[PDB]
């Protein structure tokens, strides 16, 4: 194999992730104790939008 | 033209399909396609083929 091939060592994802067709990674997360879901929902869209 | 039809297909024909209340959708154009255009007189040149 050495005499027509080469190696390295390269980064890859072990598991990729897609939603409704298009790449995706799934984050999961908890409202803050004292917080609703609702408001908590509405911070990660308004962090998201950036 | 060409480049119209080809990001409707490859980020809104898939998604619009996939609506709820959305049957069948018609493309009124086509996706890319990695297109090799073949010469004959280059091929009988080299005399390659197809």
């Amino acid at each position: 194999f050495s005499a027509f091939s080469s190696s390295r060592w390269e980064y890859g994802s072990p598991r990729l992730e897609r939603y409704n067709g298009l790449p995706s990674m799934e984050i999961l997360g908890q409202a803050a104790p004292g917080k609703s879901t609702g408001e908590a929902m509405e911070l990660m869209e308004q962090l998201a939008s950036k | 033209q060409e480049d119209i039809s080809d990001y409707v297909a490859a980020n809104m024909k898939d998604a619009i399909s996939r609506t709820s209340g959305v049957g069948d959708v018609q493309l009124f154009g086509s996706q890319y396609a990695m297109r090799i255009w073949m010469n004959p007189n280059e091929l009988n040149k080299f005399q390659l083929t197809p």
